[PDB]
């Protein structure tokens, strides 16, 4: 598989238009752009310069994993995007009209990861602290109303006991499912605990005009909220046929919006 | 007249301050990139600290309706009875979910009292609430942080009067800057091309737990403004000063609260009693470069000592020659810098230092006053 | 003889002077962007400072009738006096009077007499008020600064009588500029709610700006024309020079100091005495890049010493001698230029240099002039 | 900045008084390198000196 690197300028003059920095405001925009970085054959031949209208059905729907972190390069702040996929990405076709998005040209390296039993890898990982509660619908109404009755099962953020710590709680949450994916954690240090926001358009059929031919479509924007937890540590390995499938896929839900990427450095 | 405080601390990357993109905050000081913790992060972490739990008077709430709802206990806790603030004058649509109010938490009973009576209706209740809002400033962290709450631009004309709601701050906190250049994090794109080795460098070094970062912090409490903010009650202001100092010594800005580790204690405090605020942040314009992190704090104290000696005998006037105190774990050469001209009392205990500060201010002691 | 003060200061991230939107004030010098503090901001910071509180005897009041009824009592005399102020040339603008008046702090009491002159009101009251406004200038700050006070037109067309209210100057202050390329920043602030249950997920982040820089300030006091504005009071002029030195050395603008707290002190002051004003701001036409061995302040002092020596051996005259001091705390930063010492007397203390300047001026000391 | 002075025309303007013409040229060259316009200098004090004169 391949790992790709994108560098975005975070500092610079703050009184100028910075479309590369503004692109990281919406994570759906990031996912859509990385999807546009995967042309589907005849799209390149029909549109080499990427000027015809964008169509999701004209691009491949292969999954990929990416992580957006931040760093300092000498005396400048930078945002690094690490893209892990299974097919060779084409960053030339994606940003060819948006060369000002990236401060530095993209990079790509072939990854051939395999580790037999006895490797103490150093890992970094940003998970989505999500859980499906059995009773997540109390219907806490607002205003004058405070308590009405309905029940449904929904995904919400992970919660911890008031007498415990978030670090230990997330450590045992990761260790509880850990033998299924094939690793043992020695140290688990919590580095961040926050949210990830985004917006998504959805077509809506307002009334048909004179021969509207399938209603009049109007965009309506719906929000997207995720609870993110970034953590590093040291982990061993066992059953490498399971760890390779763990590396190929992600960990936790919402894998298509920056979560689940496991970064491992051999030691 | 000032309780000027200069601190040198350490903070692991788990405990830091971040921005909208998740990056740690930075700044340029002396032309080089540094690490920064914002003042509002340090200011709030004192309020939410366990040491300041004793006083902790005040809520900065966008939703005053939900806060007053459990104090009212009646159907009248909403509708236009709790949209009364719009007739009082709020920027409801020019600001996202009204405007924040720095209201004292032990004053919601008065707001419940006014909202629970509807005999007078909204008339004369949309304006008598303004007096209670303006008078809700008797609070320790309201006195320290200071509020500014202002009326709106369009809804403050419906027979609406407002007094001076703004209270002057009695505490100034600087953006805590590091004493060295910002260390880059570990690259992870290099794992596909090479390996650091078998538990070797650029990798499994250990380095205790992580790579810390020295930080220089600066506080400036003015005693007169703090006393006049609380309308007398000099012992309560002394309790607030002692609690704030104890909180600022051993509080991490982010989560992961310490239980008892003794590494959260700062390695140096410089409590000074000037009448004009002086910052020693210019000690670290020259970056403190080193390979070994054990003596990094030691040479940081050395640079601070050199600069404080230079300033205190260069800008010295005979009218108010004042001296201060100093704390360290008797480790980083506390006896041997600047020949103890400023040091006077050298202290290795937190509570003893607080007692000394309270003795110099008014003659009190920390263990005596803990109540109103 | 002209007294010149050149300062070099370094500031922690502060946002001292702000634009109308909220950004720090910048400028261009040498083709690069620099952080800038305006002259009027520096003058107002010195004017209302602590060390200058003894000589403060003037008000820039925009609501002079409020001050009139604020001393003599009888607040109803506002609607006796304000319209009178509307007749002297204040146009009865949007505020009480949009024409800011600069006037000595004592003569307001004299205007109180105009309050009690109900028999001699109307035109006589307005003319007498104009006489007091025109003849109220003997103040150590109004003499230091200027006063234009050109009354707005559409006044009374009968007997609008005005003297020469213009008082020229005694002090020139240049816009303080950094010696390097400025790097402005944004402090992304958010307003955390206290009660859980906000139920708002969106972009609620904010943008507040700041910057850090090493500034070069340049003052200039004309020794004559300050005594002339002070009507021959040489001791008051000497006290004004000394206290101005004190305040300019130990005061910073009070802009967002409650959140940035950048009370930094200057690391070098150069005081010169010469017959023509020279500004050494052209030293930093080239931006001061920082090397690893030194810091910003040392390189700034080095380039300033280079330019000062080149000016000294350049535009040099035989009839006009130049004598200069050089201040640095405990000689931490000498006027670094190889083995060449430029100033005639290095000084390591502030009050010592104030006394040295004062006794050069003609025999004044920091004890009896106050 | 650019200045041009005609020597013969100045001498003819000064009734052939070469003592006044040389003094005028010298004091002009001195005053042109040490004087700046007075417009807005009490708030923008920019008393700079020339870096090169030909």
């Amino acid at each position: 598989i391949y790992l790709s690197r994108l560098l975005i300028d975070t500092g610079g003059n703050p009184d100028r238009p910075r479309p590369g920095r503004k692109w990281l405001d919406n994570i759906y925009n990031v996912h859509r752009r990385l999807s546009m970085a995967f042309p589907s054959g005849l799209r390149r031949e029909q549109d080499p310069h990427f000027l015809k209208p964008f169509s999701p059905n004209d691009f491949q729907k292969t999954p990929f994993l990416f992580r957006v972190d931040n760093n300092i390069d000498g005396n400048d702040k930078r945002a690094i995007i690490i893209v892990q996929s299974v097919l060779e990405p084409d960053w030339d076709y994606c940003f060819q009209n948006a060369l000002d998005f990236l401060a530095a040209p993209p990079e790509t390296k072939e990854y051939n990861p395999e580790f037999k039993a006895g490797q103490l890898l150093r890992f970094r990982l940003r998970v989505n602290a999500s859980v499906r509660r059995h009773i997540p619908e109390m219907v806490q109404q607002d205003g004058q109303t405070i308590e009405t009755g309905k029940i449904l099962h929904k995904r919400v953020s992970l919660t911890w006991d008031a007498s415990s710590t978030p670090d230990q709680a997330l450590a045992d949450w990761l260790a509880a499912k850990s033998p299924k994916l094939g690793f043992t954690l020695q140290r688990c240090e919590l580095l961040q605990l926050g949210w990830v926001y985004g917006s998504k358009p959805e077509p809506k059929n307002v009334k048909v005009k004179e021969q509207g031919q399938g209603y009049w479509r109007e965009h309506k924007y719906n929000p997207l909220r995720f609870r993110a937890a970034l953590l590093e540590g040291v982990l061993e390995v066992d059953d490498p046929k399971l760890f390779l499938k763990t590396l190929s896929s992600g960990i936790g839900k919402a894998k298509s919006f920056g979560f689940g990427l496991l970064s491992v450095l051999p030691i | 007249m000032l309780i000027e405080i200069h601190m040198i601390q350490n903070h692991s990357p788990a405990n830091l301050n971040r921005d909208d993109l998740g990056a740690p905050k930075t700044c340029y000081f002396g032309g080089v990139l540094r690490s920064r913790i914002s003042s509002q992060c340090i200011k709030r972490s004192i309020r939410t600290s366990n040491d300041f739990k004793a006083l902790l008077g005040g809520v900065r709430t966008r939703r005053l309706a939900d806060l007053i709802q459990q104090e009212a206990g009646e159907t009248e806790c909403w509708k236009k009875a709790q949209e009364i603030l719009n007739k009082c004058g709020f920027k409801n649509k020019d600001d996202n979910t009204k405007m924040l109010v720095f209201m004292s938490k032990d004053k919601i009973k008065d707001l419940a009292r006014i909202v629970l009576d509807n005999s007078l209706g909204l008339t004369e209740a949309a304006q008598q609430v303004a007096n209670v809002i303006a008078q809700a400033t008797l609070a320790p962290d309201i006195a320290l942080c200071g509020r500014m709450l202002e009326p709106n631009d369009k809804d403050k004309d419906k027979k609406v009067k407002w007094s001076n709601t703004t209270v002057e701050a009695a505490l100034q906190v600087a953006h805590a800057i590091s004493t060295h250049i910002a260390r880059p994090e570990i690259d992870y794109f290099v794992a596909a091309d090479d390996v650091p080795g078998e538990d070797a460098g650029a990798g499994h070094i250990g380095e205790s737990m992580f790579a810390s970062a020295c930080f220089y912090k600066y506080f400036s409490i003015d005693w007169e403004q703090l006393v006049k903010n609380l309308k007398g009650d000099t012992n309560l202001a002394a309790h607030t000063v002692g609690a704030f100092l104890l909180a600022a010594a051993k509080t991490n800005p982010s989560g992961k609260q310490n239980s008892f580790a003794a590494h959260n204690y700062p390695d140096g405090i410089l409590v000074e009693f000037k009448n004009s605020p002086i910052s020693y942040a210019n000690a670290f314009v020259r970056p403190v470069s080193v390979v070994k992190e054990s003596d990094l704090v030691e040479q940081s104290i050395g640079q601070l000592s050199n600069y404080v000696n230079d300033i205190r005998l260069g800008y010295y006037d005979e009218q108010s020659p004042v001296i201060g105190f100093w704390f360290s774990p008797n480790n980083r050469y506390p006896l041997g810098y600047k020949h103890s001209k400023l040091a006077s009392r050298n202290i290795g205990n937190l509570n003893e230092l607080v007692g000394a500060v309270l003795d110099y201010i008014g003659g009190f002691k920390w263990e005596e006053v803990q109540k109103s």
